[PDB]
DNA sequence: AAGCTTTATTGAGGCTTAAGCAGTGGGTTCAAGGTACTA
DNA sequence: TAGTACCTTTAAGCCTCAATAAAGCTT
RNA sequence: AGGGAACCCACUA
């Protein structure tokens, strides 16, 4: 993952960018689901 | 020097003073060590060294860059060929006390420069003297006994610091204080015959309701500039 | 010295400033009338550098007030235009307004007592850009005036 | 110092060369061609 | 432009007072000799010659500023003693040791020059 | 100053060794900072990022002895976001594009095969004939070269409603102003076409990932200016205004009826303190420009050193904008090897 | 009744010197017995620290009613 | 968030407008500080917390997201004087002209601009004189 | 070649009669992107196992790739490349004789230094730059030493007796004008 | 026109009433003073006999104000005018008729700037609130301001020619809200990040390190003449560490003296071994690398950046904590002073022997590069032989990028710590570096290991040719001297290649340096304006210009940020 | 019936506004040539 | 007739068009 | 006891 950080990503925080550089999510796996990786 | 290592001269010491070697050497500059590690101006100090070799051979020394008849060993092996420590140390006695130092310090010959940038062509202090003829400011420069402009990241830091009447002054006191007078019931910016006490506001048509104001002369050059714009800027001081 | 009470400002109140008030506060009585500074040595009356305006030179006084260079503010000219022209700051805010008027009438288009206009006045009382911008997204899809009133097409202003 | 002696050995010549001659009528013609150009050595013009 | 005279190291201007005393009365037997107009040459001299003295229990200079010529040296001494007759004693000491340096300087100059 | 030996140059109160290069404006030592600029007949293709086009190939064209303003080219394809990838061309003083088989009908060759003739070189790869295909497919309707010309003609600067006005207006700038290093005489349409093709070409094999793009900071895509070509550009436009005063001096003493004093027909003035001014002030153009105009072209020689004057007498310049953010302009391009200083640099905006 | 801090804030205590100072070289009387002492900032601190400045801070709260605090009353942090 | 398996209480976003209209103005707020403090503290820097949650406070004060820009804070009910001191000078100033806008002088900039005591620091409060004090000061 | 070079003067031989015996070529960018160069001549001797064999030219010397300002380094290559940026940019700043006819020129402003001297360490291109000519600074004897502090930050302390001595020492001319 | 006057930062707001031009300031060049205290700035007598202070005349001073009036503008310890109670300015340059050198109460005398006036003194750009502080004027000779060492850090500058502004307050509520509010002892610990901004910094840095060490004995004469220079000594000679067989004080016992009151604080020094507090000896430090101040005597431990620095719970920190601006002042006077003239007797150098290992280590490093540049051509082969397969996320070339960029760093970092063991304890390299003083391990193994790789926007040297980086290379040639990796140290020098490599690498930080102060100005600028009026008010709430509730609480919790410390919650952690 | 017609959402194009701080110094040009007319 | 005085660079927002679609009016 | 403006360029930290 290539997120954007330093002043570039202070400056999207800072003026509302509805179009940030890279957009992402951090996806949590709810149980067995992440315990192994075929069921993820 | 020629590697990048600038600085101003933080004082001068007599040769007395000066460290001194066992031959009584003193340096003319003596240079931080600190300079040296963040920067790696390795060149520096092998250039101080290889002068150190060409001063005692009588040679001028080659420090041409992609060379590979001359590197640090070789140089040291002629060196310590002179009587000297092979890695240009030597040991300086303090020119104060007259006690050896107890590390060995690094000295040898060094091509200086001399910049441009001395500073009788930068002291500048202004107490009160030409101002603008536009914004009754004080004028730009040294070259004309102009003032330093206290900008808007001092006029912030000022505010950050709470110092409201230190900022007060230099925003307003120390730049440029008028007076103006005001209507009461317009706002404008009244006329106001000081000699003969005749204050009066064509508009309103009165004579008794003037106030005086202190606003920088910039903010009402501000506000002439507005009027100017057919904007009413009426300063309500009721 | 100025006898004159000294005492801040509470409020700044800004406004545009009315040609009434303009020819009433002048100083130029006739209104600026010759675009030449000074009629040979002197400075012309009615010129761009008008006497009444302030201080033309460093060592002399100004005629509406007595103060020298430093003392006098300076006072405003006016000139009467012989045609009405366009504000060119003002020139959004106009169009804005004639598209919520009635180009013939000069009525509102939308009512005084209309259920939405009720309530953007309602919601909008303290702000007066916000309330054009309601009123403005109220008058922008018409296209003719309601009534009382005429009921005469409206036209589109382009600039 | 040879990008000046190309402009001021070839390049003002060729200016002057490939310039449409100039025809003037309305009536007779009258039509002037420039040839080749002169520089001279630098010199000053004393004020007599 | 605001480059003192090279005269100010060594010459004392109108008023201006070559010694003052100021016994300070943080720690009992001290005193505080202030020299104007000397550096580093006596003030190492006078603080050794004094650290010779089994009755001086501290001697030590110090030049405040190098842009200005001030010595101050501080001698405690042991109460049975005073810093002002510890002062006066290391300059006397310090004058005879010169003197016979200068004295043996001379003779064996004069040993050399003949051969 | 030449060919002059240390002895002379000493007589004259001149040092041997200053190495010149300057030029004395008004008592002032000017010297002119060579400016770099694309090179000028390459195609160049290049990848539009964010636009309506994928690819572009330009050619900035100039006639390397005439030197009119540089007549630049695109002929770019469309982006994907239509039943196929489509490219047109952008002519000069033609406001609209023109997709790039109306060109080559304009240019004279009728049918197709002749077209992809000037474009494909070997008919054996058909993955280059299915990019083609769509060009083909919107100038279908114009299969005529008067017709393809006045596609051309409607769209240019002021399109004349005379029909054939428009025509000779097309053929004028297809001759005239587009790839004028190819050829603007009569009878260069096939060379012209080639190139167009070429071009074409260009653009289709960087677009089939079968040639590499072109670089904007490779420096043997770069020429700089020396003074030479500066003073021959400032030169042209004042030896133009030169002959314009003439021509209206004559016109006027000759609506009169008269004879013109042509040695007093000349208003020697105009070279003189053009040159003079644009080399005092450097702003590169006239005076009433002087915000369109460069500058900094002409700079004071700098002497305060001898090697700040043998530095100032070698700087170059790129043109780019100082405030630009960009970060690429500024790289130390790996082809200055041995060409430019990789460590002398100002530090700052520049 | 008085909701403000009972500490005198480093803003407060700027200003009420400061004031303080002003008005003494403009020759008010001194509440203490000044020692040897001319500059009129170290009267203003040596008043300040008698807790004596004849001086009331009076505190605006942002609904726009003050509080009046003496100097003598708020606690003297420095 | 939807998604079978899929966490929907850690489950999160760096795109600040997506957390806004999914999740709302106090959720926004926390992310906005999370995000603020992943770029001070990724280069092993430390802003103390309160500085952080003021800024977060201030974006986020109004119920929508505030821009640091002249589209956020230039749309706020501050006066003319303090939103002409920022960016957009002019055009603030003829919006606060035709719509007759009253600056009430409440602010810093305001205050600077007129020379006045800013209500900053030393300049938030009054000081009177105690005349029951002067009693006690001889001359 | 060489010893025909070695008598210019002797001879009338020169780099243009070196260029016309097909040993010397120029190679522009575009050119230079189809050459294959070895840095030296050390390059074209057999190795062991073998880089290339087919070097179509060879680099004159590999110090050509500096100008005038970062040619007056020595041992750049020794050197964090930003501090040869900063040297290119001081060296320009540099008090020294900046012509030889400088009294009769009236630069509006001038700094000639009392006692240049030309470089103890030097490169073989400043024989070119004409810096052991018109140089620019003099050489110190330089103590790299933490001495009362005064130093510190990028400070130097220098000696008041060899500044006394005329080291530094530098005139400063101004012109004014008037017609 | 108008519009263009009024916008813009040039224009009437920005320009002429947010920031302006100002009378009675100062500017010229900065150079160090160690023999200044830390809140005081050394003038030139030329800006001070030019800057003057209107005092009003009172009983107390109109024989001083007299006799500076009597001097006039010509004498330095002078004044300028006389301001009647009228208005008129008596200019006392024109040496007028001595009725007007009567001086009456209230009166105002512009007498020059003297000793002990209050300045603001300001370096720009003016980042944070420590950018500018409060100074007390000291006169000194020659032409440049003179700062403490110490003060360098809240103002970032140094003395490479840097300048620096100087105001001065007219007023006396402006002087003393200046002195109350911003001199340099308040400004001690800053609230962003609550920790001191202000440390103990370069010689006095490296020196501290080199004082505090367990085999550092100072005899009689040297320890009195380190007293000399402590301003907070109570004349008390401590009793020596060792008394037989000849008198000596270690150099804990000196610092013990310099530390203020009873500060209790402990630390580690920079070369703590991990392995050693779980050891038997915890308390008995064989390296003596665990600082521990008990009672405010420097019990063991050598003193470093850990803890006579900017960092937080650091001597200084605790010591402005518990003991306030002026004693934390004279702290930071008197190790500057104590260390400084220490360092006459110790010195510190770099020579060229400093950057230079033996030759085991030589060999070490010349088998670790061998062996990685083998390794690199390993993965080559593997690479052109199809055996590359590629980490799940991404392409073969990430992942042969990876690769190789992974075997050169581990290359360059396993060879730099084999430099670095082969430093011994003589070493000033190595000095500087475990102190704090100056310069990182990575800058000891560029200077004698190697360079390591360059990089630029990232990757590694790009193909600016056709395939090839530089036309000494053949095309396609993925290997560690064709793609930047320099394989010589600073030392050793660069080969012509890699000095092009390196100076593309360069390039990039100096590109970053001018396009970061473009944009991160406005980012501050904007952040400023957006919040300027907020303010806690005197209900303790946080307010903007509006009066809306920014915060019901400062900080949730009603603190200050300069106040609040790091401390750890006991019954988080722990079991059941 | 299934056609006809009207007021609220979309997508692209056009306009506007912004782009670090503080310092030095120099250099140039503004303000310029035809004219229409007299003692 | 000669001569002097006067004539004339890009990046993000907001706003405003053309284009649609349920839904009520009118077969 | 103090009669310039505007722009450009170079530079300083
Ligand atoms: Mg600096
Ligand atoms: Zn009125
Ligand atoms: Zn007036
Ligand atoms: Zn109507």
């Amino acid at each position: 993952k290539n997120v954007t950080l330093g002043v570039p990503r202070l400056k999207e925080l800072i003026n509302i960018s509805k179009k940030p550089k890279t957009p992402s999510l951090t996806v949590f796996l709810l149980g067995q689901s992440a315990r192994d990786a075929e069921r993820a | 020097s020629r590697h990048g290592q600038k600085g101003t001269c933080g004082i001068q010491y007599r040769q007395e003073d000066m460290p001194f070697t066992c031959e009584g050497i003193t340096p003319d500059i003596i240079i931080n060590p600190h300079a040296i590690p963040s920067r790696m101006t390795i060149g520096h100090l092998i250039e101080c060294l290889q002068g150190k070799v060409s001063a005692n051979k009588g040679e001028i020394g080659d420090a041409t860059p992609f060379n590979d008849a001359v590197n640090v060993q070789k140089i040291s092996n002629l060196l310590s060929d002179y009587g000297y420590h092979l890695r240009g140390n030597e040991v300086l006695y303090n020119g104060f006390t007259g006690r050896k130092i107890t590390s060995q310090i690094f000295i040898g010959p060094t091509y200086y420069q001399r910049l441009k940038h001395m500073v009788d062509d930068k002291i500048h202090s202004r107490a009160r003297g030409p101002i603008q003829i536009l914004n009754r400011q004080p004028m730009e420069g040294r070259s004309r006994d102009g003032g330093l402009r206290f900008g808007e990241m001092e006029r912030d830091c000022q505010i950050a610091h709470g110092a409201a009447q230190f900022l007060r002054e230099r925003l307003f006191e120390a730049s440029d204080p008028y007076q103006v007078h005001v209507c009461n019931l317009c706002g404008i910016m009244a006329i106001a015959n000081t000699r003969t006490h005749t204050y009066e506001c064509r508009g309103c048509r009165n004579k008794t309701q003037i106030s005086l104001v202190r606003m920088p002369y910039a903010c009402k050059l501000l506000f002439q500039e507005l009027m100017s714009m057919s904007i009413a800027p009426r300063m309500m001081s009721v | 010295d100025s006898a004159c009470p000294l005492r801040t400002i509470k409020r700044v109140q800004f406004g545009v400033l009315s040609p009434d008030e303009l020819k009433r506060m002048s100083v130029t009585e006739g209104g600026i009338k010759y675009p030449e500074t000074t009629e040979g040595g002197r400075p012309k009356l009615g010129g761009l550098m008008d006497p009444r305006q302030g201080v033309i030179e460093r060592t002399g006084r100004c005629q509406t007030c007595a103060g020298n260079m430093t003392e006098c503010p300076g006072h405003f000219g006016h000139i009467e235009l012989a045609k009405p022209v366009f504000h060119v700051g003002f020139l959004v805010k106009t169009m804005k307004v004639l598209r919520c008027v009635c180009f013939f009438c000069s009525k509102l288009l939308v009512d005084s007592n209309n259920p939405k206009i009720k309530d953007i006045l309602a919601k909008s009382k303290g702000q007066p850009k916000k309330r054009l911008t309601h009123v403005y997204d109220l008058c922008k899809g018409k296209n003719i005036c309601e009534g009382g009133g005429c009921g005469r097409y409206q036209p589109r202003i382009r600039r | 110092l040879d990008s000046f002696d190309e402009f001021i050995q070839m390049s003002v010549q060729r200016i002057v060369e490939d310039a449409p001659p100039i025809d003037l009528q309305a009536p007779p013609r009258y039509l002037l061609k420039f040839e080749q150009i002169y520089l001279s050595k630098p010199t000053h013009w004393e004020r007599d | 432009m605001n480059a003192p005279p090279a005269f100010e190291s060594f010459l004392l201007f109108e008023g201006e007072k070559k010694i003052t005393i100021n016994k300070d009365t943080k720690v009992p037997n001290a005193c505080l000799f202030t020299i104007n107009k000397e550096d580093h040459t006596l003030g190492n001299i006078i603080k050794s010659q004094l650290l010779k003295d089994p009755q001086v229990l501290f001697a030590g200079y110090k030049v405040p500023h190098p842009l200005e010529h001030k010595i101050i040296i501080r001698v405690q001494t042991t109460p049975d003693y005073s810093p002002q007759e510890a002062f006066t004693n290391a300059i006397t000491d310090l004058i005879s040791e010169l003197s016979l340096l200068e004295e043996r300087f001379r003779v064996a100059i004069k040993d050399k020059q003949e051969g | 100053l030449n060919g002059l030996t240390d002895r002379d140059l000493c007589e004259l109160n001149e040092c041997p060794l200053d190495p010149g290069g300057y030029f004395i404006i008004n008592g002032s030592e000017k010297v002119l900072i060579a400016q770099e600029k694309m090179a000028t007949n390459t195609v160049y293709v290049f990848a539009k990022k964010d636009s309506k086009y994928a690819y572009t190939g330009e050619c900035r064209s100039c006639l390397e002895n005439s030197s009119r303003p540089t007549s630049t080219i695109w002929v770019s394809m469309l982006a994907r976001g239509a039943i196929g990838q489509r490219i047109v061309a952008t002519l000069p003083y033609i406001k609209q594009e023109v997709p790039i088989i109306i060109v080559f009908r304009a240019l004279g060759f009728v049918s197709d095969r002749d077209i992809l003739e000037h474009i494909i070189y070997d008919f054996e790869d058909p993955e280059m004939m299915e990019m083609v295909k769509p060009s083909l497919d919107e100038a279908f309707v114009i299969q005529e070269q008067n017709v393809a010309l006045n596609f051309i003609g409607s769209r240019g600067a002021k399109p004349g409603v005379t029909k054939e006005k428009r025509i000779k207006y097309a053929k004028e700038v297809l001759q005239k102003e587009m790839l004028p290093h190819v050829g603007v005489s009569d009878f260069c349409e096939t060379k012209k076409a080639y190139f167009l093709g070429y071009m074409v070409h260009r653009l289709l094999l960087a677009a089939l990932g079968r040639r590499e793009l072109d670089d904007r900071d490779h420096y043997g895509n770069k020429r700089l200016d020396l003074a030479g070509p500066l003073l021959a550009f400032l030169f042209r436009g004042m030896f133009k205004n030169l002959l314009k005063e003439v021509r209206i001096y004559a016109q006027k003493f000759i609506d009169r009826g008269k004879d013109f004093n042509l040695e007093l027909a000349i208003k020697t003035r105009i070279i003189s303190d053009g040159l003079k001014y644009s080399l005092a002030t450097g702003n590169w153009g006239d005076q009433k420009k002087a915000h369109q105009a460069r500058a900094g072209v002409s700079q004071v020689l700098n002497r305060l050193t001898f090697a700040s004057t043998l530095s100032h007498l070698r700087r170059l310049n790129s043109p780019i904008g100082r405030d630009g953010k960009l970060a690429k302009p500024r790289q130390l391009h790996n082809t200055l090897w041995g060409m430019v200083c990789p460590a002398e640099t100002p530090e700052g905006h520049a | 009744k008085r909701i403000t801090t009972p500490y005198m804030t480093k803003y407060e205590r700027a200003r009420v010197l400061g004031t303080r100072a002003l008005q003494i070289a403009m020759c008010a009387p001194v509440m203490v017995e000044l020692e040897g002492e001319t500059d009129p900032l170290l009267i203003a601190m040596k008043e300040l620290k008698a807790r004596k400045i004849p001086i009331i801070i009076r505190r605006y709260l942002p609904d726009g009613s003050y509080e009046d605090w003496g100097v003598d009353e708020l606690i003297i942090s420095d | 968030l939807s998604e079978k398996d899929v966490d929907p209480v850690r489950t999160t976003s760096n795109d600040i407008v997506e957390i806004f209209t999914v999740l709302g103005i106090e959720a926004v707020r926390k992310a906005l500080e999370r995000e603020l403090y992943h770029v001070i503290s990724f280069d092993g820097s430390y802003v103390n917390y309160r500085h952080l949650a003021l800024l977060c406070d201030t974006m986020t004060c109004r119920g929508h997201l505030m821009a640091i820009t002249r589209h956020g804070v230039n749309r706020q009910d501050t006066g003319p004087l303090m939103k002409c001191s920022f960016e957009e000078t002019v055009d603030v100033l003829m919006e606060a002209a035709a719509h007759g806008e009253s600056d009430p002088m409440k602010g810093v900039s305001e205050n600077i601009m007129l020379g006045q005591l800013a209500p900053a620091g030393t300049g938030c409060f009054d000081l009177l004189l105690d005349a029951e004090k002067c009693k006690y000061g001889m001359e | 070649h060489i010893d025909q070079l070695k008598e210019r003067e002797y001879n009338n031989y020169s780099w243009q009669d070196l260029v016309a015996s097909g040993v010397v070529e120029y190679i522009d960018t575009l050119e230079e992107e189809t050459v294959m160069l070895a840095m030296t001549p050390d390059d074209l001797q057999e190795k062991e196992v073998a880089y290339c064999s087919t070097y179509t030219h060879c680099e004159i010397h590999p110090s050509m790739i500096l100008g005038v300002c970062a040619s007056i380094i020595p041992f750049p290559d020794h050197n964090q490349s930003p501090r040869n940026t900063y040297q290119s940019a001081m060296g320009k700043q540099a008090m020294g004789v900046y012509i030889t006819n400088f009294h009769v020129r009236m630069d509006t402003l001038a700094h000639v230094l009392y006692y240049p001297q030309k470089p103890l360490v030097t490169t073989r291109s400043m024989e070119y730059l004409r810096f052991r000519e018109l140089p620019a600074g003099i050489n110190s004897i330089v103590a790299i030493a933490s001495y009362t502090g005064y130093n510190q930050e990028d400070s130097v302390i220098m000696n008041r007796s060899a500044v006394d001595r005329g080291f530094f020492r530098s005139v400063f001319y101004r012109s004014y004008k008037e017609q | 026109s108008l519009k263009q006057r009024l916008k813009g930062k040039e224009g009437r707001v920005r320009g002429n009433l947010m920031g302006k031009r100002v009378d009675f300031s100062a500017r010229t060049v900065i150079t160090p003073d160690p023999n200044l205290s830390i809140d005081q700035v050394g003038v030139p007598r030329s800006i001070a006999a030019n800057m003057t202070f209107a005092e009003i005349v009172t009983p107390f001073n109109i024989d001083r104000l007299q006799e500076l009036v009597r001097r006039g503008n010509s004498q330095y310890p002078g004044a300028k005018y006389i301001i009647r109670d009228n208005g008129d300015r008596i200019d006392l340059r024109f040496h007028p008729k001595p009725s007007d050198l009567h001086l009456q109460t209230g009166y105002k005398v512009e007498r020059h700037m003297c000793d002990g006036d209050i300045v603001i003194f300001n370096r720009q750009p003016t980042l944070h609130k420590m950018s500018m502080m409060g100074h007390r004027v000291r006169i000194l000779p020659w032409s440049t301001f003179r700062l403490n060492l110490s003060v360098t850090t809240p103002y970032n500058a140094d003395f490479d020619g840097d300048e620096m502004n100087l105001h001065l307050p007219q007023s006396l509520e402006t002087r003393a809200e200046i002195q109350e509010l911003a001199m340099v002892p308040r400004m001690i610990v800053t609230p962003q990040s609550n920790r001191p901004v202000m440390g103990i910094v370069q010689d006095t840095l490296t020196a501290v390190r080199k004082f505090t060490k367990r085999d550092v004995f100072l005899e009689r004469g040297e320890v009195m003449n380190l007293l000399m220079f402590l301003s907070t000594w109570d004349g008390k000679v401590p009793q020596p560490a060792i008394l037989k067989p000849r008198p000596l004080w270690t150099g804990k016992q000196i610092f013990s003296l310099i530390i203020p009151g009873h500060i209790n604080c402990i630390r580690t020094h920079s070369t703590h071994p991990d392995d050693e507090d779980s050891g038997p000896y915890k308390h008995i430090s064989p390296g003596d690398t665990k600082v521990v101040v008990e009672n405010g005597e420097l019990i063991m431990g050598i003193l470093c950046k850990k803890s006579l620095g900017t960092s937080a719970g650091s001597l200084v920190h605790i010591s402005y904590l518990e003991m306030g601006h002026d004693i934390t002042r004279l702290f930071y006077s008197n190790i500057q002073t104590v260390i400084n003239n220490w360092l006459l007797i110790e010195g510190h150098t770099i020579g060229i022997g400093d950057s230079i290992a033996d030759s085991k280590t030589y060999q070490d490093i010349q088998n670790t590069i061998k062996k990685a540049k083998q390794d690199v051509i390993e993965v080559i082969e593997k690479a052109h032989n199809n055996e590359l397969e590629p980490t799940p996320g991404n392409t073969l070339r990430q992942t042969f990028e990876n690769q190789v960029n992974r075997i050169l760093n581990d290359a360059r970092d396993k060879t730099g710590s084999s430099a670095q063991k082969s430093l011994s304890e003589y070493n000033n390299f190595k000095s500087m570096v475990v102190s704090g003083a100056k310069g990182s391990k990575i800058n000891i193994s560029q200077v004698i290991a190697v360079v390591g790789q360059q990089n630029v926007e990232g990757k590694r040297i790009p193909f600016g040719f056709k395939h090839r980086t530089l036309p000494h290379f053949i095309k396609d040639d993925y290997g560690p001297e064709s793609r930047g990796f320099v394989e010589n140290s600073y030392l050793a020098g660069l080969t012509p290649t890699e000095f092009f490599f390196h100076a593309m690498g360069g390039r990039e930080g100096l590109i970053d340096t001018a396009v970061k102060t473009a944009e991160t100005g406005y980012i501050q600028r904007r952040l400023i304006k957006s919040m300027e009026s907020v303010m806690v008010k005197y209900d303790a709430t946080v307010r903007n210009s509006i009066n809306q509730v920014v915060q019901l609480r400062y900080g949730e919790d009603g603190l200050a940020g300069e106040s609040v410390e790091f401390q750890n919650l006991a019954t988080l952690k722990p079991s059941n």
